[PDB]
DNA sequence: AAACATTCGTTCACGTGAGTTCCAGTACAAGTCTGGTC
DNA sequence: AGACTTGTACTGGAACTCACGTGAACGAATGTTT
C-alpha cells in the first residue's frame, strides 16, 4: 500500500540507541524481524522538535546486506519515509489516452 | 473561476415548534450556513454569495405584485464573502411568525441571480434550499420554473431535516414536489442531491484544503541528438505552506508602515568603525585562511549550462534504483504535449517499452538557465485512464553518507527469545491497518493518511476565526474532530490492548 | 552531460525507423 | 556520524523505547559566504535592528 | 578493514565516478 | 485584425533565526608534594 | 603552612539542521496600439 510515487521528503534512518532506555535493542530487533517476515511497515506519527505539526510517516524494516568483501552497504534498522497529506497532492489536467502499436 | 451562490432559507414558525432534542432546523441551518461562509471566506476562491429568506414578517423584493412574492426578504446581494455576513448570521437573523411558499422563494432567487449576474462571468450558479417542507402551498407554475431552470443552466440543491429522500401529509407532499423537481432538472442522479442537515454537518466541519495550481512546464525528452519528444511536466507532490505570511506591525498603532527593518556592518576593531554596504565583499574559507572571491568574479567563474534540458542519460534496471536514495522536494509527472498525437504515441511507446522491460531512465533535468542541473530517475506509471512518466531526483556522490552501524542479528546480548518474537507477532497481527475483503478480491485501507487534511492549516484558520469574532477571549483548545481524524479507529486499540500488556510483561524496559 | 556521439553511433538507424513509424513527414519538433 | 535527534518511540503510554534518527542522504551545499572588509580583508560583524 | 581510505580513516573509500558506460 | 508591452501567480535561489549534539575551557575540591622548626 | 597535579562538573561556543522570509526571473493571459 506504500506508493513509490508518493515521495515528499528524503527518508531518514531509525536505529536503537541503548543509552537512554535499556532493553530497547531487543524489542527493536524483534520488531524488525517480525516486520521483515510479515512484510509490513509501522505507521507512526512523527514530531521532530517542539512546536512542530505532526507528520504521518512509515517505518520500513531494513535487512543487513554485505558485499563480497563483507563490507556493510545497507545498515540494519528502520527507513523513515514521509507520507503526503491531502493538500500535498496537486490536480492534473485531463489528457486523452493515445495508444501505441506493438 | 467564480460561482454565484444564492442561499435560500426558511424563517417561518414551523421549525421553532420542534422537540428540543432534535435540535430544531433553525439552529442546524444557521450552523451549516456559518460553516459554509467560514470555508468560503478562509478559502479565497472569489465566489459571490447572497442570502434570501422566506417566511419572515417583512417584505423586501424587487417584485411585489399582489399578495404573492410576500414575506420574502433578500438580506444579502451577490458580493465577496466577509466577516460581516458571519456577524449577521450569528445574531442579526432571527425567526419570524409567518409562512411562505418556497416556490415564491425559488422565483425570487432566480430573479436575483439573473438580475445581479450581469457584467460578471460566472460559470456556475447553484441555488440551495433550506426548509422543512411543512408549509401549505399550491403547485401552479412548475412548468415555467423548470423551463427557466433548464434554459439558464442553474443547479438546484435541497436540505431537509430528515435523511430519507414519521412525517405528516404536508411533509410528504413537499417531498413529492421536491423529488419531481429534481427528477425534471437532472433525473435519477438528482435524487441523491438532497442532503440532510446532519450529513452536511459531517462534511462541512473541515476547512477547505489549500489548492494551488501547477503551471505546465514544456520541454523535450531527447534520446541522443536525433530523437526528441515534446513533453509537459507538472508538479504532482510537494510540501504545501501557508500562502499568507505574518506581517510585523507596531503594537500601539497597528500599522505596517510604522516599522522599518535594516542591517548594518561594523568592523571588529575596538573603535567599532562603520563600514558601508559598498565597502564589503564576499569570500570563502579555505582551511585556516580566507580567500576573497567577489560576486562578479564568481559569476565569471560560475558553472554555465544550457537551461531547459530533459535528456535521457541512460536506461537501467528498476532494481538498481532504490527508493531510499530519492532526494529533492518534488515529484514530476510528465505527459505528452497538449494537442499532439505524434508526441503522445512516442511517449506511450517509450512508457510501454520501459514497463515491459522493467526499466527506468536516468536523466538530466534543469528547470532553467540559472538552475543547478540534477540527475534523476524517470519511471513509467500506467493507469486505466492515463499513463505518464514519474520523475524523482537522485543523489550525487557528495550527497551520500557512509555510516557504519553494529549488526543486530549477530549481537549476543540483543537476541530476542521465542516468547518475545511470538508476542511481537501477536502485536503486529492485532494492530493491522489493512483488512482483506472477505478474502475475495483485494485489501482495503482502514486508516488512509493521504486523504487526511493537514491539521496545521485547520488550527491556524480556527484560531484566526476565533480571534476575529472574539478579539478579547484567548485562543481555544484543539477541536476534538482533529484529534479523532489524527488517530486510528478505536477497534485497533481495543484489539491491541492485551498484546501491548503482554509486550510490557515480557520486555524489561527501564529508564536510566 | 549525455554522450551524444556514443548514442548516435550505437543507434545506427533505429531512430530513423522509429521516426518513420511514428512521426509523419510533416511533423516538426521544437517548433 | 552524528544523531539528528534522539526520540522515544511509544507503542503505548507505558511502553517506550529510545531511538536515534540519522540522515543517510543529505544535500550538499556550498560553504556559506562570509562578508569581508575590502581594505584590511578582515571579517566584519553584522547586526540587525528594528526602529 | 579492507577498503578503508588512506586519507580519512574510518570512512569507506569511494570509487571514482565512471558516469555512464554502455554494456556489451 | 494582428503584434507588442505589462502584469500576476509560480518557481528557484539565497539569506537569517531557532533548536540539537559534541567539544574546549574554567573554577574549585582534594591528593600529592615539599621546606623549616623544635 | 604554601604550590602543583588530578579530577569533577559545569558553562559556553562551534557546527549541523530545519523553518521562515526576501529577492529575482518567467510563461501565459490580457489590454493597448497600429
Amino acid at each position: 500500500l506504500l506508493k513509490k510515487h508518493h515521495y515528499l521528503r528524503p527518508s531518514l534512518f531509525v536505529y536503537p540507541e541503548e543509552s537512554l532506555v535499556i532493553g530497547s535493542s531487543t524489542l527493536f530487533s524483534a520488531l524488525l524481524i517480525k516486520c521483515l517476515e510479515k512484510e509490513v511497515a509501522a505507521l507512526c506519527r512523527y514530531t521532530p522538535r517542539r512546536n512542530i505539526p505532526p507528520y504521518f510517516v512509515a517505518l520500513v524494516p531494513q535487512e543487513e546486506e554485505l558485499d563480497d568483501q563483507k563490507i556493510q552497504v545497507t545498515p540494519p534498522g528502520f527507513q523513515l519515509v514521509f507520507l503526503p497529506f491531502a493538500d500535498d497532492k496537486r490536480k492534473m489536467p485531463f489528457t486523452e489516452k493515445i495508444m501505441a502499436t506493438p | 473561476n467564480k460561482a454565484a451562490v444564492v442561499l435560500c432559507m426558511d424563517v417561518g414558525f414551523t421549525m421553532s415548534n420542534s422537540i428540543p432534542g432534535i435540535e430544531s432546523p433553525f439552529e442546524q441551518a444557521k450552523k451549516v450556513i456559518t460553516m459554509f461562509v467560514q470555508r468560503q471566506v478562509f478559502a479565497e476562491n472569489k465566489d459571490e454569495i447572497a442570502l434570501v429568506l422566506f417566511g419572515t414578517d417583512g417584505t423586501d423584493n424587487p417584485l411585489s405584485g399582489g399578495d404573492q412574492y410576500q414575506n420574502i426578504t433578500v438580506h444579502r446581494h451577490l458580493m465577496l464573502p466577509d466577516f460581516d455576513l458571519l456577524e449577521d448570521i450569528e445574531s442579526k437573523i432571527q425567526p419570524g411568525s409567518q409562512q411562505a411558499d418556497f416556490l415564491d422563494a425559488l422565483i425570487v432567487s432566480m430573479d436575483v441571480i439573473q438580475h445581479e449576474t450581469i457584467g460578471k462571468k460566472f460559470e456556475k450558479r447553484h441555488i440551495e434550499i433550506f426548509t422543512d417542507l411543512s408549509s401549505r402551498f399550491s403547485k401552479s407554475q412548475l412548468d415555467i420554473i423548470i423551463h427557466s431552470l433548464k434554459k439558464c443552466d442553474i443547479s438546484l440543491q435541497f436540505f431537509l431535516p430528515f435523511s430519507l429522500g414519521g412525517i405528516t401529509e404536508q411533509q410528504k407532499e413537499g417531498l413529492e414536489i421536491v423529488k419531481m423537481v429534481m427528477i425534471s432538472l437532472e433525473g435519477e442522479d438528482g435524487l441523491d442531491e438532497i442532503y440532510s442537515f446532519s450529513e452536511s454537518l459531517r462534511k462541512l466541519c473541515v476547512f477547505k484544503k489549500i489548492e494551488r495550481h501547477s503551471i505546465h512546464w514544456p520541454c523535450r525528452l531527447t534520446i541522443g541528438s536525433n530523437l526528441s519528444i515534446r513533453i509537459a511536466a507538472y508538479k504532482s507532490i510537494l510540501q504545501e505552506r501557508v500562502k499568507k505570511t505574518w506581517t510585523v506591525v507596531d503594537a500601539k498603532t497597528l500599522k505596517k508602515e510604522d516599522i522599518q527593518k535594516e542591517t548594518v556592518y561594523c568592523l571588529n576593531d575596538d573603535d567599532e568603525t562603520e563600514v558601508l554596504k559598498e565597502d564589503i565583499i564576499q569570500g570563502f574559507r579555505y582551511g585556516s585562511d580566507i580567500v576573497p572571491f567577489s560576486k562578479v568574479d564568481e559569476e565569471q567563474m560560475k558553472y554555465k549550462s544550457e537551461g531547459k534540458c530533459f535528456s535521457v542519460l541512460g536506461f537501467c534496471k528498476s532494481s538498481q534504483v532504490q527508493r531510499r536514495f530519492f532526494m529533492g522536494n518534488q515529484v514530476l509527472k510528465v505527459f505528452a504535449a497538449r494537442d499532439d498525437e505524434a508526441a503522445a504515441v512516442a511517449l506511450s511507446s517509450l512508457i510501454h517499452a520501459l514497463d515491459d522491460l522493467d526499466m527506468v531512465a536516468i536523466v538530466r533535468y534543469a528547470y532553467d538557465k540559472r538552475a543547478n542541473p540534477q540527475v534523476g530517475v524517470a519511471f513509467p506509471h500506467i493507469k486505466h485512464n492515463y499513463e505518464c512518466l514519474v520523475y524523482v531526483q537522485l543523489p550525487f556522490m557528495e550527497d551520500l553518507r557512509q555510516y557504519m552501524f553494529s549488526s543486530l542479528k549477530n549481537s549476543k546480548k540483543y537476541a530476542p527469545t521465542e516468547a518475545q518474537l511470538n508476542a511481537v507477532d501477536a502485536l503486529i497481527d492485532s494492530m493491522s491497518l489493512a483488512k482483506k475483503d472477505e478474502k475475495t478480491d483485494t485489501l482495503e485501507d482502514l486508516f488512509p493518511t493521504t486523504k487526511i487534511p493537514n491539521p496545521r492549516f485547520q488550527r491556524l484558520f480556527q484560531c484566526l476565526l476565533h480571534r476575529a469574532l472574539h478579539p478579547r477571549e484567548p485562543l481555544p483548545p484543539i477541536q476534538q474532530h482533529i484529534w479523532n481524524m489524527l488517530n486510528p479507529p478505536a477497534e485497533v486499540t481495543t484489539k491491541s490492548q492485551i498484546p501491548l500488556s503482554k509486550i510490557k510483561t515480557l520486555f524489561p524496559l527501564i529508564e536510566a | 552531460l549525455p554522450k551524444v556521439e556514443a548514442m548516435n553511433k550505437r543507434l545506427g538507424s533505429l531512430v530513423d525507423e522509429f521516426k518513420e513509424l511514428v512521426y509523419p513527414p510533416d511533423y516538426n519538433p521544437e517548433g | 556520524k552524528r544523531a539528528l535527534s534522539r526520540l522515544k518511540l511509544k507503542l503505548n503510554k507505558d511502553i517506550v523505547i529510545s531511538v536515534g534518527i540519522y540522515n543517510l542522504v543529505q544535500k550538499a551545499l556550498k560553504p556559506p559566504p562570509i562578508k569581508l572588509y575590502r581594505e584590511t580583508n578582515e571579517p566584519v560583524k553584522t547586526k540587525t535592528r528594528t526602529f | 578493514c579492507p577498503g578503508e581510505s588512506l586519507i580519512n580513516p574510518g570512512f569507506k573509500s569511494k570509487k571514482p565516478a565512471g558516469g555512464v558506460d554502455f554494456d556489451e
